[PDB]
């Protein structure tokens, strides 16, 4: 696993050509994410 | 030490929860190629991950981090799709959890968008989709995501590309 950039403790990715793409998130250490809930799901197909 | 508590689909905890997924749901470039055709899911069920030791591990990072970054933990909750969700939910997260090749660094990945992260439920690229029909659009097998709580501290901003 890298190290996360000097001074920083994560990095975030920011599409910037799909204007409707949310973010994403890198962390380096695994104590800095806590798994909260557990979902279980189907997709559903389009009608 | 890690036990699931179902949540009523009554409560308003539950509630948030499924619609944080169902409103994060996108069109994906690859037309649904490793994640499917869908525009909203089916929940199941959702159900709380609780264990002494791994929330421990978690908030004394989360101080660590917070300090550092001028009291200011900049704490998310965010998603996570993987193959590994059944070990990361007993052990918590570690370095055989992270995308070795991911664009933005060899690191662990999380997403706001439900859909981004329902990708890698099935591995990297959605492998080849689900075991029983090896199907990446498979509407019949139920799949699992996690929502966790992130600590970003001072985080580095990359535009990308996509
Ligand atoms: C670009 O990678 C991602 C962006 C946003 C979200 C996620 C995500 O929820 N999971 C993964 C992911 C990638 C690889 C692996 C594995 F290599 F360990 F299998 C697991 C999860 N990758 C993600
Ligand atoms: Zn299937």
């Amino acid at each position: 696993m890298a190290h996360s950039p000097p001074g920083h403790h994560s990095v975030t990715g920011r599409p910037s050509v799909n204007g409707l793409a949310l973010a994403e998130y890198v962390i380096y250490r695994g104590e800095q994410a806590y798994p909260e809930y557990l979902i279980t799901y189907q997709i559903m197909r389009p009608e | 030490g890690t036990i699931l508590i179902d949540l009523s689909p009554d409560d308003k905890e539950f509630q948030s929860v499924e619609e944080e997924m169902q409103s994060t749901v996108r069109e994906h470039r690859d037309g649904g190629h490793a994640g499917g055709i869908f525009n909203r899911y089916n929940i199941l069920k959702i159900q709380k991950v609780c264990n002494k030791k791994l929330w421990e591990r978690y908030t004394h990072r989360r101080k660590e981090v917070s300090e550092e970054n001028h009291n200011h933990a900049n704490e998310r909750m965010l998603f996570h799709g993987s193959p590994f969700v059944n070990a990361i939910i007993h052990k918590g997260f570690d370095e055989r959890h992270a995308y070795i090749g991911g664009m933005f660094g060899a690191g662990i990945y999380f997403a706001e968008n439900s859909s981004k992260s329902n990708q890698y439920v099935y591995g990297i690229g959605g492998g080849t989709g689900c075991p029983v029909h090896k199907d990446r659009s498979c509407y019949i097998c139920h799949r699992q995501l996690l929502f966790c709580r992130v600590t970003l501290g001072k985080s580095f901003l990359q535009f990308s590309a996509m």
